[PDB]
RNA sequence: GUUGCC
């Protein structure tokens, strides 16, 4: 879905955050974005 | 019609080639409802009747939204209510969702959720191509009806698919005179003797139009020797 | 036909990059990279009439080909090294690349 | 070493592909017979042509006729060859007809033919296939081992 | 009608041309800056140029996943393969002057996950020391045998060699006058 | 390369049932090419 | 004797089949064999060595057939109708030299007997090569004999032109109920035979090999190739603004299951389910047999560290299995003739002389070391003198090699049996249309009459009017009157020359403009990643005019896909045609005067550049003219000749442009079994059944084919006289009625030759 | 025939117009392919329909076509007048390579006389080009036997 | 037993 990482390229992905949020944050690079 | 023909009529196979079913409507003319039962039998699949779906979130919400085309439902003359298409996403057995989360926004805008590793993207992103392809209204099993003219003005409606006995059941369609092809079928549906006519009527249709004849009789014997 | 469509094109290509040549006088630590064909059987770059590009590397040898085509979305940079000391030097950034093809 | 003579039902062949059984031998007074004596040597029906479309043989014969009688050799090739526009003009300067179809004589009975004849030399290659090493007859003889059949 | 006179000026110095896979040039048609490296890594033998960066903190950086993990922080470091190559000279023009100079190696930078990888050698360390269960003479070469060699040789010696600490600099007014000296 | 058996005979290309059962080999036979004659009668 | 180049094209046709005749494939390749491929393997088996007492070695520096290096005469030998009536084998033997150690000293020895190769006739290394038909009249051969046949221990026989398809390349497949797939077979000279197959699982794209255990998904075995960052996946298979990204992402998140995400953790995972061929060592890393594991396999490519030219190799093949998905109109089929291989006589039997010579100098070896384990026996032994007792192990293996049709290899352990046959003596021409037939494969495709059919690329390439019936009705086919076939030049000039002419090396450019612009493959792998094609296409002709580089190079450049092709891998059909530059052609009658007059060949036309080979391929980029009455200013490569279609075996038909299509076939299948006569010594040869005729006569409506093979020198029967009509009734359907005269007077008087031998045998007592 | 071409090129070129008959059977893009199949289906017939009735009698083979010998009304028609257009199990002579049938035919041309239909009769000859397309429909005749 | 051909 374009859901390009900047400085990795590798992918995103949705993450169950603190709370039950929904934070998308990828694996294998530092990132994150609400 | 040839060799291909004659082959799979004494063999009785079960998955027959092109088993097109033949059934006649119930008035002449075309009054924009002859052509209102093609709607009712064939496979309406409903990525015809969706035009954009999406995914959105706000804070904490794992939902998928899908709106309909309400513009179209008259101009292809389907007749539907908005409830049996959310009816219908329950309907799939390939999804394994729970049975009724389903929650109706407005009169075009359709929403359902999903909530529990790592399901939550997963689970939103196999449903995201496996619910454009789920069927809402007609026959679970055929694939396309076509509406011809003969010599005559009369009009039939021709079904390329398997099953029959949803056919004769539905409204617009006389269950009087319905043949079809695809033998082992009609075993099924219209007794015994029904079957043991209909490959009498079946050879010497495909030895009619290859200019030579064999006889009445010689499939009249062949008729009975298999039932 | 379809053949025409190419030779304007590497026509507007003469002007693109003899603009590019242009700008670039200011030295400002600026780069670019082509490659020249070896095996030989220096120069000086040229106008021709109208616009037209050539070198003549060899005491006869001529090349007339000379084309800005490669597009790229990255960042390369041109830097030294010296047996294996302390002679990491960034000097700067490349702008563009041509090259260079000997006409038959 | 052996050698024979061609009796009937050995295989003549045409070059274009149109086999053949021979039918009967008959005596040389039986055939037709033109204003000079020529016998004609080989025979077909006419039941061929229709059916095979076998227009090559037709063309054959026309730059066929001619080229004895002019005294050389004609080239008919593949994508052209000797036309036949040209080649009816060296056949009507001797005094035969047109197209070949020269007139004939009945030789059982004197008198002409109510039609003509097309007529000439054709390229007859003999084949294989010859009779006697194919007739075969078995009274009471071998049986096998194993099965005691024939 | 013009000529612009060029003429070659390049011996010893094998420069090197670099490639980010990551970054673009321009952002709305503005080009950005190349970023500031923390400090290179060179082995020899197989030219592998591992270029660190460093990242930007709290704001997008999420430091209690990263620490809780892996525990190497504000390092993302990217390999790059270096190849050769005839031809490619790198140019730069003085007023109605161009001097030329050979390329030696191109590398192509690809981001190398070094913790992530450092992150499984320390659970496989722990899986020995829970339950550990448990002597070299010499041997012939023999004319019905292999030994290993060709590619995966390559990497037998791409593992253990003499790194070389680089100290990161910006010159590029030494070597630019050295060239208009040299005729 | 594989053995020729019980099994392997019995059925298959003409190896019983077939060949040898079904349709037989026969004495008194003889087989010539055929060409035309009109001056005899049918039959 | 005014000439013009309008009709006089023809009389270069004889100068074309003068110096290269009708039996170009067979001999051509023999004597490829016997003078230069055989040293290239000595230099492939040298230095056999003996563990035991390790100072002892013997290797090969030369090898020669037939004369030697001492006397240097030209070769004593029994000539061929002598050998082929006493069931012996035409053979000169092969000569070596060898240098090892006896003892106290190295020595080297000339002329070492090992085997007695046989030499078809009208090879250069036979006695009949360059004969002026007196020493051949001593010989009582036959002048107009084709040649090109082994007379194994008697019984004459030829092995066929055999086709397979195109190794080293890739194809696609479209199937309905089981998915799509594509082959890519390759075989890497020694010892390997792979094919790999990308297969479509319920709408993921996955990888199987013969040497993995199980499946392999594909983002594993990119990211183990070193591309990793998982936004160049999509980069180099899909590219940007299309469909391809919906098909494709599917597969991307099979990285996040098994949880990767960089090049070392992808090489093991493949190694942890390889399939492990014990080398009985095992010393497996567990990074290193994943290196091999993405080493041996897709044997077009091979590596030194970087794996980048490989990896995009798998870019390239999986493009081509997402663009099928997308509509099912991209599909190749597998009997297309531009992916057929025909690969000839000589360097087929060169594999047959490995599986011999290996089994050679082992045996040998295991002769010596059951010597050398003596402890007197060590100092004055010499080796040689049991050489002769293994010498003939390649003799009676190369003998029932020719005789036996069947063909028992081991390094790739394949049984091709039927693989040569007995030769007709029938007729003349029926011992010539046998030399120029193509034998397929029979892969088991019975059902499917695609490769039954006669596809339209075939105008001239071979022949289309001539093939069996019955049990074959697709699959025997016939080569061309004007046919020559390709053969391996080199590629590693090219790769350098190429990139003179303006192209790029892979390693520079990001893979987000090669699909904008095109491609060159050269052999199928992708190497420039130029643009603009039309200036570049058209100066590598210009060089191949002037003759730099060989000629049977072709620029196939399609546009369907952004890609252009190269190809140099030789065993390809091609046929030669004449440049048309613009609205005038390069005919230039003047030069077509001084060919009459005598001074330059056929071959000269080639070499200032009025001649071209074209083959399969670059007919689909040329636009090619019949006529020079039909010229366009934007039309090349006019027809040679436009009779060229038909083979030398179907081209004594008259006039086959009026008949029906059919009724020239059903002549081809009977032309080969005439009575007529055989050769001019056809009344000394003692073969088993020939049939002769007593009064033959040329045909009277000849053809430009049948003055080529001089059919009209000896030809096979009579030209009668024939009135078409109804007579009598005897003939109904195709009879035909004879006079009892004619025949007496000497009509078809055939006559029959038969023989029978015995062999007296002594026996034990 | 030149009427019959002049028919043809006329509906050859409404590809950049686009229009489309869209019979009912769902044609997507082969009205022209079936309606070129239909005009050339008709004039090979009333060219047929010439060569009956204006001809003498005694011609030979027009007396075993008037009897039930051997021969027919289509059999004669292509030895004088017209050979006709081939059919490979009901398919026009599709394409070899590059959307065209041979390298003598200009590209993407998707007229009769260069993919199915051959004009002249046996009569008059065949050109090279025609001669392979005839050489094909000769094949699939022994195909189906087997 | 195995291939070739009508
Ligand atoms: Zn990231």
């Amino acid at each position: 879905m374009l859901s390009f990482c900047p400085s990795c390229n590798n992918m995103l992905l949705i993450t169950s955050g603190d709370s039950g949020v929904y934070t998308l944050a990828c694996r294998s690079c530092p990132y994150e974005f609400p | 019609l040839g060799v291909p023909r004659i082959k799979e009529i004494i063999n009785a196979s079960k998955v027959i080639s092109t088993p097109i079913i033949n059934a006649v409507l119930v008035n002449d003319n075309d009054e924009r409802a002859a052509r209102v039962v093609k709607g009712r039998v064939e496979k309406t699949l409903l990525s015809d009747v969706a035009f954009y779906v999406q995914d959105v979130y706000k804070d904490n919400l794992s939902f998928i939204q899908v709106r309909i085309d309400l513009g179209t439902i008259d101009k292809l003359q389907l007749e539907l209510t908005i409830e049996d298409i959310a009816v219908a996403i329950t309907r799939a057995s390939k999804l394994k969702i729970q049975a009724s989360d389903v929650n109706i926004i407005g009169k075009d805008r359709i929403a359902i959720n999903v909530f529990p590793e790592n399901d939550v993207f997963y689970r939103m992103q196999q449903l995201r191509r496996a619910l454009p392809d789920v069927v809402v209204k007609g026959l679970p099993d055929i694939s396309r009806a076509v509406i011809n003219i003969r010599d005559d003005g009369k009009r039939e409606l021709l079904v390329e698919g398997y099953g029959l006995r949803d056919v004769m059941c539905t409204d617009g369609v006389i269950g009087s005179r319905t043949t079809t092809n695809h033998v082992l079928e009609v075993f099924s549906v219209l007794g015994i003797e029904a079957a043991r006519y209909s490959i009498i009527r079946e050879i010497n249709y495909t030895m009619s139009n290859h200019g030579m004849s064999v006889d009445p009789r010689h499939i009249q014997l062949l008729g009975d020797v298999m039932t | 036909k379809e053949a025409a469509a190419e030779l304007e094109l590497l026509n507007a290509d003469h002007q693109h990059i003899l603009r590019k040549l242009k700008k670039m006088n200011n030295k400002p630590e600026r780069f670019m990279v082509f490659q020249l064909p070896t095996r030989l059987p220096v120069g000086s770059i040229r106008v021709h009439k109208s616009g037209k590009l050539s070198v003549k590397i060899g005491n006869v040898v001529m090349d007339i080909g000379k084309g800005a085509e490669t597009t790229f979305l990255q960042d390369v940079i041109a830097l030294s090294i010296a047996d294996d000391a302390s002679s990491a030097e960034l000097l700067g950034r490349v702008d563009g690349k041509i090259v260079v093809t000997p006409q038959i | 070493r052996q050698n024979r003579r061609p009796e009937l039902g050995d295989k003549f062949s045409s070059r274009h592909g149109q086999k053949g059984v021979c039918g009967i031998i008959v005596k040389q007074e039986d055939m037709p017979f033109n204003d000079q004596g020529i016998v004609p040597d080989i025979i077909m029906n006419p039941h061929g042509f229709p059916s095979r479309m076998t227009v090559g043989k037709m063309i054959e014969l026309i730059s066929g006729k001619a080229g004895v009688l002019n005294g050389t050799l004609e080239y008919g090739t593949c994508f052209g060859g000797s036309k036949l526009e040209d080649m009816s003009k060296i056949l009507v300067d001797q005094g035969f007809n047109y197209s070949g179809k020269d007139m004939l004589y009945s030789g059982i009975t004197g008198e002409c033919l109510q039609a003509y004849i097309f007529f000439g030399p054709i390229y007859y290659q003999k084949l294989k296939h010859m009779v006697l090493d194919k007739m075969h007859a078995r009274a009471r003889g071998p049986r096998a081992v194993l099965t005691r059949q024939p | 009608i013009e000529e612009f006179p060029l003429k070659i000026s390049g011996e010893e110095e094998s420069l090197h041309v670099f490639q980010y896979a990551n970054r673009p040039r321009l952002v709305g048609r503005k080009p950005a800056e190349h970023p500031f490296i923390s400090a290179a890594r060179y082995k020899p033998k197989s030219h592998l140029w591992e270029i660190d960066i460093p990242l930007d903190e709290q704001a997008f950086y999420n430091k209690d996943k990263a620490e809780s993990e892996w525990n190497g922080v504000n390092v993302q470091t990217l390999k790059g393969v270096g190849v050769e190559n005839n031809g490619q000279y790198a140019a730069f023009v003085k007023d109605m002057q161009v001097y030329l100079v050979p390329i030696e190696r191109v590398a192509q930078l690809k981001p190398f996950f070094k913790y992530i990888d450092d992150a499984n050698v320390t659970r496989k360390q722990e899986d020995a020391r829970r339950n550990p269960n448990p002597m070299s003479v010499k041997s012939v070469n023999d004319p019905s045998q292999n030994r290993l060699t060709g590619s995966l040789l390559a990497h037998k010696v791409a593992d253990e060699e003499a790194n070389i600490e680089l100290t990161w600099a910006e010159g590029t007014f030494e070597q630019f006058k050295d060239t208009i000296v040299k005729e | 390369k594989p053995i020729r058996g019980f099994c392997q005979r019995l059925k298959g290309k003409q190896g019983r049932f077939r060949g040898n059962l079904s349709g037989k080999r026969v004495d008194f036979s003889g087989r010539t090419v055929i060409s035309p004659d009109p001056n005899l009668s049918i039959d | 004797d005014e000439i013009n180049t309008a009709q006089d094209k023809w009389h270069l046709l004889p100068a074309f089949l003068k110096v290269k005749g009708l039996v170009k494939q067979h001999l051509d390749s023999f004597n490829y064999f016997v003078d230069t491929d055989l040293k290239k393997i000595i230099k492939a088996n040298q230095l056999i060595l003996s563990d035991v007492d390790p100072e002892f070695y013997l290797k090969y520096v030369d090898i020669r057939v037939g004369k030697k290096s001492s006397s240097s005469t030209k070769d004593y030998l029994t000539p061929p109708h002598e050998c082929r009536l006493r069931d012996m084998t035409y053979s000169a033997p092969i000569y070596v030299d060898i240098e090892y150690t006896r003892g106290r000293n190295i020595i080297m020895h000339k002329d070492v007997e090992i085997g007695r190769m046989p030499i078809m006739l009208r090879s250069n290394k036979c006695i009949l090569y360059d004969a002026d038909e007196s020493k051949m009249a001593k010989l009582n051969e036959c002048p107009l004999d084709p040649g090109g046949y082994f007379i194994v221990n008697g019984t004459e026989k030829v092995i066929l032109v055999q086709e397979q398809l195109s190794k080293n390349r890739i194809i696609v497949e479209a199937d309905e109920k089981k998915g799509i797939v594509q082959a890519s077979v390759t075989s890497s000279t020694h010892e390997r035979k792979s094919k790999t197959y990308v297969i479509t699982k319920n709408g993921k794209i996955y990888l199987k090999h013969n040497s993995i255990a199980e499946e392999i998904p594909i983002a594993i075995v990119l990211k183990a190739c070193g591309i990793l960052s998982d936004l160049e996946i999509m980069q180099l298979v899909c590219g940007n603004d299309s469909s391809y990204q919906d098909i494709f992402a599917v597969n991307l998140e099979e990285s996040s299951k098994l949880d990767i995400y960089t090049q070392q953790q992808a090489l093991e995972y493949i190694g942890a389910k390889v399939k492990t061929m014990r080398r009985q060592k095992l010393t497996i890393l567990q990074e290193g047999i994943e290196a091999i594991a993405t080493t041996v396999i897709a044997h077009l490519t091979v590596e030194a560290l970087d794996f980048r030219e490989k990896a995009l190799y798998i870019a390239m093949m999986t493009r081509r299995v997402v663009m099928a998905m997308y509509n099912p109109k991209m599909i190749d089929d597998r009997d297309y003739v531009g992916n057929k291989r025909l690969e000839l006589a000589g360097q087929l039997i060169s594999l047959l002389f490995e599986d011999l010579f290996k089994k050679f100098n082992n045996d040998f070896k295991l002769s010596i070391d059951k010597v050398l384990k003596k402890p007197n026996r060590a100092m004055e032994y010499d080796a040689l003198l049991s050489i002769n007792v293994h010498s003939n192990n390649i003799t009676s293996g190369l003998n029932r090699a020719i005789s036996t049709g069947n063909w028992s290899l081991k390094r790739f352990k394949m049984e091709r049996a039927g693989v040569t046959h007995v030769l007709s003596r029938l007729s003349y021409i029926s011992a010539l249309g046998m030399m120029t037939r193509i034998s397929s494969q029979f892969e088991k495709s019975r059902k499917v009459s695609g490769p039954r059919a006669l596809q339209p690329s075939q105008f001239g390439m071979l022949c289309t009017a001539d093939t069996p019936e019955g049990e074959a009705c697709g699959l025997v086919k016939n080569l061309a009157l004007m046919t020559h076939i390709t053969t391996d030049d080199e590629e590693e000039p090219i790769k350098k020359l190429c990139y003179v002419l303006g192209v790029e090396d892979i390693t520079l450019i990001d893979s987000a403009s090669l699909h904008l612009n095109y491609g060159v493959y050269l052999n199928g792998t992708l190497i420039g990643s130029i643009r603009f094609p039309t200036k570049f296409v058209t100066q590598f002709r210009h060089l191949r005019r002037t003759g730099k580089v060989s000629e049977f190079i072709s620029i196939y450049s399609n546009s369907h896909q952004m890609a252009v092709h190269i190809a140099t891998d030789g065993g390809r059909i091609c046929r030669p045609l004449i440049i048309v530059s613009d609205g005038q052609s390069r005919v230039k009658d003047i030069h077509l005067r001084k060919l009459l007059d005598g001074e330059l060949d056929f071959d000269d036309f080639l070499k200032l550049g009025l001649v071209e080979y074209l083959d399969v391929n670059e007919e689909n980029d040329s636009y090619i003219a019949l006529y020079e009455k039909d010229i366009v200013p934007s039309m090349t490569h006019l027809e040679i000749e436009p009779f060229t279609i038909l083979g030398a075996v179907a081209g004594l038909i008259p006039y086959p442009h009026h008949n029906q299509s059919p009724r020239n076939t059903y002549q081809c299948a009977m032309g080969k079994q005439a009575i007529g006569a055989i050769a001019y010594n056809q009344f000394k040869r003692i073969d088993t059944l020939l049939y002769l005729m007593t009064y033959p006569q040329q045909p009277m409506v000849k053809t430009k084919t049948i003055e080529l093979i001089d059919y009209d020198k000896l030809p096979a029967g009579q030209n009668a006289t024939v009135a078409v009509m109804s007579y009598s009734g005897y003939d109904i359907e195709d009879a035909l009625v004879l006079n009892k005269s004619s025949i007496d007077r000497g009509f078809g008087r055939c006559e029959t030759r038969r023989k029978t031998t015995t062999v007296l045998k002594r026996y034990a007592n | 025939v030149e009427i019959a071409y002049h028919k043809c090129d006329e509906l050859i070129t409404l590809f950049n117009k686009g229009e489309l008959e869209t019979q009912p059977g769902c044609n997507e893009e082969q009205t022209l392919e079936a309606k070129i199949g239909g005009l050339l289906s008709k004039v090979r017939e009333e060219v047929g329909d010439v060569c009956i009735n204006e001809l003498d009698n005694w011609n030979a083979p027009l007396i075993m076509a008037t009897c039930g010998s051997k021969g027919s009304t289509l059999n004669v028609s292509q030895m004088v007048a017209v050979v006709g257009q081939q059919i490979i199990s009901g398919n026009r002579v599709p394409d070899g390579f590059q959307d065209r049938s041979l390298p003598h035919f200009p590209k993407n041309s998707k007229t009769p006389q260069s993919k199915g239909f051959v004009r002249n009769s046996f009569f008059s000859g065949l050109s090279p080009p025609e001669f392979l397309f005839h050489a094909i429909s000769g094949r699939e005749g022994l195909v189906d036997t087997a």
